[PDB]
């Protein structure tokens, strides 16, 4: 034994248990989720309210990348802030040289490299969130989920966090019963439902929604947050679904 | 146990030892408030001496003419956040013609301290921060950790004993943030917060420390008799 | 700082250089030393830009003096003069060159024979009976080249000297006002306080 | 990042062992068997070809490379380190000796060369011995025909004949009741191929030996003609034909 | 026992972590094949979704590294994308430098020679993964060249690797014993790709849909990968006789 | 092993509490600060009778309004004094005035925490600084190893610091003369020392606002000496 | 490159490699300073375990600094020859920049300096050596005596040993020395220097080296017979 | 991070040692016997190649003594690929030496910077010290025939005559018994050679098993000549003096 107290090293089973461990900070956070609907994505998370002294709607998790790109994490937060800053760097650099803004798989595989390469050393410890990001590229809408690991694949729906499992479930009742597919407007509203659902796994604490969302249709390919009467609408249709 | 020997190594249950060793600092230190209205933001802290023949240690930095801090554990470490701070506010100025926004200063803070709890041969920051500043969207209070964690509230406490004045702060959360116009009835909420955390020491004139900050009120620090009106 | 001689006699060294140093149309010192003694039985007299020559001979000073103390030892004339040869060539292709030129005159213990040394500022050396750098050779080489014999006494090269700044003093349009002169030989080190 | 391993990892025990090079040793010891014999007018240098699956086309791995015209090297151990180490051996025989004298290396020095860097793999911070045994075989005009063998440890000794890794012991045996100071080269192809059949087991061909000869000066592998004292590369690998030939006359 | 966490050798002169970076190869539970035809050279690769939630699409364990090099690989993905972006930085510096497409063979050479370099030195830990390399050379042909943990590689006439790697390569071997010849002996890749497809359902005993494959195929001057439906036209084939 | 800058599960950095052990080691060096100026004292510890005592350097100057002493590993401080001087005069060749003791303080107590894997380990010695600026009069400092420095009326380090320290809790008032004020730190380092107390073994001085600071004459502090034995035996 | 903490801090406030260092002291051969009222004189210990030696090109154990100041140690060999090469250096750097040669307190200070450096620095370990640096400052007349060891502290003594058995000579040197009265001449200052010496080193034959340094860079290393006729007397008394 | 695997290789022990320093020198005690003595008219380099095999070109082997310039030569015992890297950097030291003040360095000057580069691996860097010992034999014209050793310390002594390598306590009794001052070459040739025949693990002394040297004045008039003996030369010598 021991091989779980250095990054980098490999298990007997051929396992990097500090990757594994990061993987348990990322279960400790809180929900959040990614929608993938006809000409865009849509973003998500729950926002535990520690404390009445807590500002409402100031504390913004969900994060821009470059103009067309939003960015979602759970676990430790500095971490997905560290790795959001990162990817910053990347989309301002594609642009500079290539001119047209950074595609979303392009983007993926920045981050995916960079989380991957915290994985080869011991000086260096894994990131402690997973994250879920996308956008609308010249391709169309995409959405990812990337690991501790620098594992990231393509999503119809996404999901990380304490309340994953429910969310998952949430989302893959959607792929079936909408194989045709699922509007910007729909993906909001089941966005809200599914955060909702999910915070019975946080039923200790109340919560504040969160929600952003990137189409081609509704803003024009730019990320954009749900503010207002849009957000309320569907902040009353998740509390319409629970009761 | 066998993994807090430093900050690049999650335990088991990815958990950060180190990281907690480092908020644990925070809670031996000196108790220090932070709440804000509409119109001004307010910190008050209470100092601690070494003994009777010792100075109080001072706990409010400022940062800027708009924005400043109170800090709670390392002294050093708020020595080294606050010169950044200072730097960062300084670069906007000069750059931009901008004072900066108190949540960027925040955001900030949380990657400084980031980086610290990653890398190897470094370790995390020992001081929490109450930072208040008012910009072009009002008056603002942070509460930064040396996880790198940073969030904006009404009102706030951290040190020894914190958890009274929070608890105060929470009830009094309607009364308090209505306090426009008036800093002397917001100060003294403040001193009534602290109060809740007070164990046989009472606040004297050379122990207690205020400052303020709002709409046409640089960040100004009132030490010895100019806190005797609100003891 | 610019007349520096050097005469090679039976027993001894001989260096005769300037006293004059001169600051744009003022000759501000008529006393100047333009020489610094690198061991006990070696000599190195020095001409060139302003402030490169003294540096110069007190770095080289510097360092046999602490070879001098690290071997408990005193290197030969010929060691000493190839170490100086090799800091001027490594100099000249320098970002700025050490414009200094210089004469070495030591007595050899081990031959029991005396050296001169004669080393231009982009690390030319040659041994010889005599020598001089810029123009000064110009003036005193052909009273040298007639008059200079191998079997000379101390005595004698010194009146062959006087000869020759004589002659400098005539035909030279700068007044380099008298030289210092120094004998270098068995005993070591010493200074003529009447020329 | 950064390599924060800038201490070694080679250490001496209290008994005076240096533990990775003598497990570095133990290493070449598992390897396949590979021998050197030296004659008046060659050297030959020979080893198995141990295929790892009969689907891999064994003709794409060279178990014995030439580093110079007049040099080949061969190895018993670690096959990715032997790779790396003739990719090094062939550039330092030009950068530290081809680009300053317009000629190739002595064999003697290019194994100098080669044992330096294996030497310093045992002492630099961050880093394991290599965990190979050389033979190296070649021809200078000064020193006439040469074998070196080169160990994990960076030391290196020449030898008339001698074999390293799996059957060493008693291929050592073997080569001493056979050799003399007047072996023609041919008679050393011969006394390889003997002793090398001892320590195989399976297929004994052209196609599962690998073996090359320094000898005389090829014309017709140089490539060109018109300069008259460029004659030739003395290194040359026999074919898979070539050695059935003379497993007819064993 | 450090001796077992870093690259350095252990009394019995073993590297353990490379032999543990060999057991992570096969942590995907996937198995990969590659065969050589007249004018090309294919690759075919298990692929299983086993999520729902899951884009199928951009599931994939080939990538194609330059116009005429594919590449198959065997572990798990963060390891595997990170050596694809290496030989493809690798393989375009290739060809500015030296003026034209660089090998399969030589490729993984590099590849391998990187692989060496990790088992050496202890600040970095070897890549998980093991790399096959496929393109029709302009000089050499069909090729085939795979790379490990350990810094190996080797030139192959056929190649199988995943947990069931013995099970195809048993079985490969048995049909070039009764052939007699190192490739597959037929004019198109669409009846090569069929080939590959046919004897992975007989050494793994199991039926494949469209979706359960994923197939690389290398010809002179271009690799490229085939789609579903392309996949489901070679099915059909194969249950038709 | 583990990491130089660890902290423990009590949220303290090892290397820094292990060097104040270091410092409890140290001769006693004590200081009172008063409005007519600073005294610092301390004792010399001679490890034997051939030492040369007036050789032995636990007192410092600074600058002229600014003076140092130190206890615990006395090596370590060559290097602060050296830095507290460079920031002194620095200060005055950018500004044309005299440093504030404070911002020398803080100067010195910046290097402090500069260790990790800069320096290999923390500083093992402590210094207490006294001197006087124009804005804040007579001042005396305690500078630490962990970076963290304190203004005293008065105070005491070294092996007999907690002793010395209760001592002058019942002695320091605001209106002690300087006279009173070297009486008092000769007292309680006789009461703290192993040998006998006598003016080779112990060394006085201060920092007035006239005079800057001055080292005391073994001749003055003898003198001084024998007015307290006067003065003890007087009641 | 190598940034490891090697000299660190124990639970008790204790630098063991530091402490280490003056282990590798103590094993060190005997090295001894006295003063007298217008010299100093090093003495130092030769363990005759080594025979076959070739004296006159064996380092020798008192090595000039400068021409007026001399350096002797306790402890090992190979790390005093960096110290001493530093402080040559440095003392010849002293007499370029500042035209004056090097006091005996700053040289001293000098090297202690260096010594101090090497226990909070990452990457290096103690030097194994304690120094004794005597000599005379320019144009000054009164002897100086200085002593180093490996934390970089030091001091000026009227007389003082290090090395192996140095505990024995520092109780003979006590009692034996007046600082009302320092030894008057050199006669007197090497006798007690070499008595010193005998309650420790084994044969007075080629055990004990004597250096003598007057004012105004008179150095001189007494010989083999000038040595053996402090011995013959010594005993010749003591035998009463 | 990486301080978990770093041995320390530049630490002191409780004793006051430095470990590694003594292992080192544990390692140089297994190697071959390596002898110097030096006489009035020139020096003699004796040593014992380690176990060897028939089948070894000996005639173009060297693994015991080396040419530094034309003035000095050493003995290695220990490690042969480290005596390589410090021999080179000596050579070139030489060189440096000779072209800044053209005259051949003094054979000292040679040993004690050899010897500073032992040192410094025991102080800094944390890599492992160099597991040699040498012989140094030379002549210059200050001191005239000189013998030194230096040690994976970097401590160096000189010497009338020494042993390094294996059974040195043996071999020092043996040369402190028959070494006389006034020596010559010829006898301190027999006298090398009979200390390694006794002291010598092997059944007998052969010329196959042993490297030979001298360093002699008996160059035609006032210079010196290095001799590296031939394997025929070492086997005229031992029948010479009466051992085989
Ligand atoms: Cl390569």
């Amino acid at each position: 034994t021991g091989y779980d107290l250095s990054n980098s090293v490999f298990s007997p089973d051929g396992r990097n248990f500090q990757v594994e461990y990061a993987v348990k900070a990322v279960e400790n956070g809180t929900t959040s989720i990614g929608i993938k609907c006809n000409d865009g994505v849509v973003f998500a998370v729950e926002k535990l309210i520690t404390s009445k002294l807590l500002v409402p709607q100031k504390n913004v998790k969900i994060q821009v990348v470059d103009r067309h790109i939003g960015c979602v994490y759970s676990g430790l937060i500095p971490d997905g802030r560290h790795l959001v800053n990162r990817g910053r760097e990347e989309a301002a650099s594609f642009k500079k040289l290539y001119k047209t803004p950074i595609p979303i798989p392009a983007f993926a595989d920045r981050l995916g490299q960079y989380v991957q390469a915290h994985t080869l050393y011991n000086s260096v410890r894994p990131f402690g969130v997973s994250t879920i990001f996308g956008g609308v590229d010249k391709n169309g809408a995409h959405l990812y989920m990337l690991e501790p690991s620098g594992s990231y694949w393509g999503y119809k729906g996404a999901a990380t966090g304490k309340g994953r499992q429910s969310a998952k479930a949430e989302l893959e009742k959607l792929v079936d019963h909408h194989p045709e597919g699922l509007s910007a407007r729909e993906a909001v509203k089941q966005a809200a439902k599914i955060i909702y659902l999910a915070h019975e796994d946080n039923k200790e604490k109340d919560f504040e929604l969160e929600i952003s969302w990137c189409s081609l249709s509704e803003t024009n390919g730019l990320h954009k947050f749900v503010k207002g009467d849009l957000l309320q609408e569907a902040i009353d249709f998740a509390q319409k679904e629970i009761n | 146990n066998n993994y807090d020997g430093d900050t690049v190594t999650f335990s088991p249950t990815g958990r950060l030892f180190q990281v907690e060793y480092a908020l644990e600092a925070i809670k031996q230190g000196s108790v220090t408030v932070g709440l804000r209205s509409n119109t001004h933001a307010v910190l008050v802290a209470l100092k601690r001496n070494a003994d009777e023949l010792s100075s109080y240690q001072k706990k409010i930095i400022k940062c800027d003419e708009h924005m400043g801090l109170s800090l709670a554990g390392l002294a050093p470490d708020a020595r080294v956040l606050s010169n950044y701070l200072r730097q960062q506010c300084n670069y906007s100025s000069l750059v931009f013609n901008r004072k900066l926004a108190v949540e960027r200063a925040g955001h900030l803070l949380c990657d400084k301290a980031q980086k610290n709890t990653q890398s190897y041969g470094g370790r995390p920051y020992g001081v929490g921060l109450l930072i208040i500043g008012y910009d072009k969207s009002g008056a603002h209070l942070l509460e930064f950790q040396p996880s790198g964690n940073v969030t904006e509230l009404y009102g706030t406490a951290i040190g020894a004993r914190s958890q009274g004045a929070k608890t105060y702060l929470e009830r009094t959360l309607d009364t308090f943030i209505k306090i426009d116009g008036n800093p002397d009835e917001l100060i003294k909420a403040g001193v009534e917060a602290i109060s809740q955390s007070l164990r046989d020491e009472s606040l004297t004139v050379d122990n207690l420390s205020i400052a303020i900050v709002g709409k046409d009120t640089p960040f100004t620090i009132y030490d010895g008799e100019a806190v005797a009106k609100y003891i | 700082m610019d007349i520096i001689l050097g005469i090679r006699v039976q027993d001894s060294v001989i260096l005769a250089s300037s006293k004059a140093v001169t600051r744009g149309i003022s000759v501000l010192k008529d006393s100047d030393d333009k020489t610094r003694q690198l061991s006990p039985h070696t000599l190195m007299s020095f001409a060139g830009e302003a402030g490169d020559t003294v540096q110069f001979a007190e770095y080289i000073q510097a360092n046999i003096q602490l070879y001098s103390i690290r071997e408990d030892y005193e290197l030969s004339p010929q060691a000493v003069s190839s170490f100086v040869r090799q800091e001027l060539a490594k100099s000249i292709r320098s970002r700025r060159p050490y414009q200094v030129n210089v004469l070495i005159g030591g007595y050899d213990k081990k031959k029991n024979k005396p050296e001169l040394y004669q080393i231009d500022y982009l690390g030319t050396k040659v041994e010889l009976p005599y020598g001089a750098h810029g123009y000064s050779g110009f003036y005193t080489f052909s009273l040298l080249d007639h008059h200079y014999r191998p079997d000379m006494t101390t005595e004698e090269g010194l009146d062959l000297l006087k000869l020759c700044v004589q002659e400098l003093e005539k035909r030279m349009p700068m007044d380099f006002k008298g030289v210092i002169v120094k004998i270098v030989d068995k005993d070591g080190i010493r200074q003529v306080d009447d020329f | 990042m950064t390599d924060r391993y800038s201490f070694s990892l080679t250490t001496f025990s209290p008994s005076g062992k240096l533990g990775q090079i003598d497990y570095a040793l133990t290493a070449v010891k598992q390897g396949v068997t590979s021998l050197g014999i030296k004659a008046t007018n060659g050297v030959v240098i020979a080893t198995e070809k141990k295929s790892s699956s009969p689907l891999a086309m064994s003709e794409t791995l060279s178990k014995v490379s030439l580093l110079t015209p007049d040099i080949g090297a061969v190895y018993s151990g670690m096959g990715p380190d032997y790779r790396v180490l003739v990719d090094k051996s062939r550039k330092v025989a030009h950068t530290s000796y081809k680009r300053i004298y317009g000629e190739y290396p002595p064999t003697k020095l290019l194994v100098s060369e080669v044992a330096k860097i294996m030497q310093e793999a045992t002492q630099s911070g961050g880093v394991r011995p290599f965990g190979v045994s050389l033979l190296i075989a070649g021809h200078d005009e000064f020193n006439g025909f040469s074998l070196y063998q080169v160990d994990p440890s960076g030391s290196y000794f020449p030898w008339k004949a001698t074999a390293i890794g799996k059957g060493s012991v008693a291929a050592k045996t073997f080569l001493e009741k056979r050799w003399n100071d007047e072996l023609e080269l041919e008679d050393a192809i011969h006394i390889a191929l003997l002793t090398l059949k001892e320590s195989v087991e399976g297929e004994f061909n052209g196609d599962t030996i690998e073996l090359a000869i320094i000898g005389d000066e090829n014309p017709d592998l140089l490539g060109y003609t018109g300069i008259p004292t460029d004659k030739g590369p003395r290194f040359r690998k026999l074919t898979s034909q070539e050695i059935n030939d003379r497993l007819e006359a064993l | 026992g450090y001796d077992r966490h870093i690259t350095i050798f252990s009394p019995e002169g073993r590297l353990y972590q490379v032999e543990y970076a060999f057991k992570a190869t096969n942590q995907t539970n996937i198995n990969s094949l590659a065969v050589r035809g007249k004018d090309c050279t294919v690759v075919i690769s298990q692929k299983k979704v086993p999520d729902k939630l899951l884009d199928p699409t951009t599931v994939s364990y080939i990538f194609c590294i330059s116009r005429t090099i594919g590449m198959v690989v065997n572990g798990p993905i963060p390891d595997a994308r990170n050596a694809a972006l290496r030989a493809k930085a690798e393989a375009a510096e290739f060809r500015y430098k030296y003026g034209y497409d660089m090998p399969c063979d030589v490729l993984a050479k590099r590849m391998a020679n990187l692989s060496q370099i990790y088992t050496q030195r202890a600040y970095m830990r070897p890549l998980g993964v093991i790399l096959t390399f496929v393109s029709v050379d302009e000089e050499l042909g069909p090729s085939i060249y795979k790379t490990d943990p350990a810094g190996y590689y080797v030139g192959y006439k056929a190649t199988a690797t995943g947990p069931k790697q013995q099970e195809i390569t048993t079985n490969l071997e048995n049909h070039f014993k009764k052939s007699k010849i190192d490739h597959i002996n037929e004019e198109s890749w669409e009846k090569v790709v069929e080939f590959a497809i046919t004897h992975m359902i007989d050494a793994l005993g199991t039926e494949f849909s469209k979706n359960d494959l994923e197939v690389g195929v290398a010809t002179k001057d271009k690799f490229f990968t085939l789609s579903a439906e392309n996949i489901e036209e070679r099915l059909v084939a194969i249950a038709e006789q | 092993d583990r990491g130089v800058s660890t902290f423990s599960p009590e949220g303290r950095l090892f290397q820094v509490e292990y060097s104040l052990e270091a410092i409890k080691l140290g001769s006693t060096a004590i200081g009172i600060a008063t409005k007519e100026g600073v005294v610092l004292g301390v004792e010399k510890r001679a490890t034997s009778p051939l030492l040369e005592s007036d050789s032995i350097e636990k007192i410092v100057e600074i600058d002229r309004h600014i003076g140092c002493a130190m206890s615990g590993l006395t090596a370590d401080a060559r290097s602060m004094i050296e830095h507290a001087r460079t920031a002194a005069v620095t200060h005055n060749l950018y500004y044309d005035e005299d440093i504030n003791v404070e911002s020398l303080t803080q100067s010195v107590c910046d290097l402090a925490l500069r260790f990790g894997e800069l320096m290999s380990r923390p500083f093992g010695v402590a210094l207490l600084i006294a001197g006087h600026d124009a804005d804040d009069g007579y001042q005396l400092f305690h500078a630490e190893p962990s970076g963290t420095f304190y203004r005293y009326n008065a105070k005491a380090i070294g092996s007999g610091s907690e002793g010395a320290q209760a001592e002058l809790l019942n002695e320091w008032h605001s209106s002690l003369t300087l006279k009173e004020a070297e009486l008092l730190v000769l007292k309680i380092l006789k009461q703290v020392m192993e040998e006998k107390l006598d003016e080779n073994n112990a060394q006085l001085s201060c920092i007035t606002k006239q005079d800057g600071f001055k080292i005391y004459d073994n001749e003055k502090t003898a003198e001084l000496i024998k007015e307290l034995k006067e003065k003890e035996a007087a009641e | 490159g190598y940034d490891r903490a090697l000299s660190i801090f124990s639970p008790d406030g204790h630098i063991f490699q530091v402490e280490y260092a003056l282990e590798a002291v103590k094993r060190g051969t005997c090295a001894v300073g006295v003063k007298g009222k217008n010299c100093v004189v090093l003495g130092c210990e030769r363990r005759s375990t080594l025979k076959l030696q070739d004296t006159r090109i064996t380092p020798s154990k008192v090595s000039k600094i400068d021409s007026h100041v001399v350096l002797s140690f306790s402890g090992l060999n190979a790390d005093s020859r960096i110290l001493i090469e530093k402080a040559r250096v440095e003392a010849q750097s002293h007499r370029l920049t500042l035209e004056d040669p090097v006091t005996v307190e700053y040289l001293t200070r000098y090297v202690a300096g260096v010594q101090q450096r090497y226990t909070q620095s990452g990457g290096v370990r103690p030097f194994g050596v304690s120094t004794l640096i005597a000599g005379f400052d320019p144009r000054d007349d009164e002897p100086k005596l200085y002593q180093t060891e490996p934390s970089g502290i030091y001091s000026s003594w009227s007389a003082q040993t290090i090395g192996r058995n140095s505990k024995t000579v520092r109780e003979f040197l006590e009692k034996n020395y007046d600082r009302k009265e320092p030894p008057a001449t050199v006669e007197e200052c090497v006798k007690l220097t070499v008595r010193s010496l005998l309650e420790v080193v084994q044969t007075g034959a080629k055990n004990i080296e004597i250096t003598v340094v007057k004012p105004d860079s008179d150095i001189v290393a007494l010989s083999s017979e000038e040595i053996n006729q402090y011995v013959t007397q010594i005993e010749q008394e003591k035998q009463e | 991070g990486s301080r978990r695997y770093d041995s320390r290789t530049t630490i002191f022990s409780p004793e006051g040692r430095l470990y590694q320093v003594e292992y080192a020198l544990e390692s140089i005690s297994h190697a071959g016997t390596a002898i110097g003595i030096m006489a009035s008219d020139g020096i003699v380099l004796a040593a014992e190649r380690k176990v060897t095999s028939t089948l070894l070109e000996q005639d173009t082997s060297t693994e015991k003594l080396y040419k530094l310039n034309d003035k000095i030569a050493v003995a290695v015992a220990g490690l042969t690929a480290d005596a390589e890297i410090l021999i080179n950097t000596a050579r070139i030291h030489a060189q440096n030496y000779l072209k800044t003040y053209n005259e051949d360095i003094p054979v000292e000057i040679l040993v004690r910077r050899l010897s500073d580069i032992k040192q410094g691996y025991t102080q800094h860097g944390g890599l492992r010290p160099f597991g040699v010992s040498f012989i140094y034999a030379g002549y210059d014209d200050r001191y005239g025939y000189q013998l030194y050793t230096s040690n994976p310390s970097g401590n160096y002594t000189g010497w009338k005559a020494i042993s390094v390598g294996a059974n040195t306590s043996a071999a020092q009794t043996l040369l402190q018994m028959d070494y006389k001052d006034d020596m010559k070459v010829d006898d301190a040739i027999e006298l090398a050679l009979k200390t390694l025949s006794k002291t010598t693990d092997s059944s007998a002394l052969t010329y196959d098993r042993l490297e030979f040297a001298t360093i002699r004045k008996g160059a035609n008039d006032g210079e010196v000549y290095q001799k590296i003996f031939k394997p025929q030369e070492i086997k005229d010598i031992l029948v010479k003096t009466g051992i085989t």
